């Protein structure tokens, strides 16, 4: 599913910029 | 037609009241921005509470002497400012900030620098980011996201007719204030430009293609943002995302997005005319400008001025735990702010 592999990018936390 | 004579007529005088509130907005925008204030307030008129977070400054929770007000206190050590190359960055955030006056931006309240630091003093709202409640509830109902989205609208449109470009929404920036509304905190990478500008800013889930792609751009990029942002607070999570920034950009170029299926057919295409990757056919960068925006089918039900106004019941409140709930945030190393004069021609203007 697209939710699991939302969690399984490691990127669901606060997104530093630049 | 679409529209019979009496709803076009009420739409013809709508848009023409928000012509002229842009151009007294500018007016007032304008005087401010030529002519800063400065040293409205020194570090002895707060009581320090509690450092809230942590590279080039703090930000501890304030409080004034002779009012009781609560303000969150940005602190910035000018010669770190001066080391890590951020004077411009810095010098125009707080300029940007002090000229601007609209409902859904954080207000600047008094600025000052002392020999070592400078200071910004912002209103306190303890309703926390956006980021954090959209996590926990896991995604908005499509009405939920639509008021937020509303009020993001508004505030671009303000913002744009000041050539000011954003350049930095996503859910980390946007805080949702006692009455539910939100509130756009943080100005760091926005800067004032009537054509084009080149510099590669942003957060990689939100990047336009046309930043992606090396090419000049220009506001047109924020509406791009908006259609990330009302994506992820409608699904739960970005339209493009992966393991690397790398393969973020490639989804982000490649002209293709995928929706959830409780997606409504109106949402799905606002989003594709907003996550338009053509210049020539994002929703914002057209003949008809935001209005292409505000008259879509999605947004029938949004009434702006009362928007605007404040006079829609948010659908969410934070709980009001009282004006110092510092219980919310993460405890940090109170570290103490030392003065001993260093930086004085960099931060002149501050």
């Amino acid at each position: 599913t697209t939710y699991a592999d939302f969690i399984a990018s490691g990127r669901t936390g606060k997104r530093n910029a630049i | 037609g679409h529209m019979g004579n009496a709803a076009a007529a009420k739409k013809g005088s709508e848009q023409e009241s928000v012509k002229e509130f842009l151009a007294k907005a500018k007016e007032e925008f304008l005087k401010k921005w030529e002519s800063p204030s400065q040293n409205t307030a020194q570090l002895d008129h707060f009581d320090r509470i509690k450092t809230l977070g942590t590279s080039f400054g703090r930000v501890m929770l304030v409080k004034h002497k002779e009012t009781g007000n609560h303000y969150a206190m940005k602190i910035l050590d000018k010669q770190k400012v001066v080391k890590l190359k951020q004077i411009e960055h810095t010098l125009n955030e707080k300029r940007i900030l002090q000229a601007v006056n609209f409902p859904f931006l954080v207000k600047l309240e008094f600025s000052f620098k002392d020999n070592s630091n400078l200071y910004m003093v912002m209103e306190y709202v303890p309703g926390g980011e956006m980021f954090s409640h959209l996590r926990r509830i896991g995604r908005f109902s499509e009405p939920h996201a639509r008021f937020y989205a509303a009020q993001i609208v508004l505030t671009f449109e303000y913002l744009h007719s000041l050539d000011l470009i954003y350049r930095d929404l996503k859910p980390e920036n946007l805080l949702i204030d006692q009455q539910g509304y939100i509130q756009v905190t943080d100005f760091g990478f926005a800067k004032r430009v009537k054509g084009r500008t080149w510099t590669l800013c942003g957060t990689p889930e939100y990047l336009a293609p046309e930043i992606i792609l090396s090419k000049g751009y220009n506001k047109a990029v924020d509406w791009w943002a908006l259609g990330v942002l009302i994506y992820e607070m409608a699904a739960g999570y970005p339209p493009f995302f992966a393991d690397q920034p790398i393969q973020i950009y490639e989804k982000i170029v490649s002209g293709k997005v995928r929706f959830p299926s409780h997606f409504s057919s109106d949402l799905k295409d606002l989003l594709r005319n907003l996550l338009q990757v053509d210049l020539t056919k994002r929703f914002g960068n057209l003949k008809n400008g935001v209005n292409d925006i505000k008259n879509h089918k999605w947004f029938a039900t949004t009434d702006w001025i009362a928007i605007y106004q404040r006079k829609v019941e948010a659908p969410f409140i934070p709980k009001f735990k009282g004006p110092g709930d510092t219980s919310n945030f993460d405890d940090y190393e109170e570290e103490e702010i030392r003065v001993s004069e260093k930086c004085g021609k960099e931060f002149t203007e501050f």
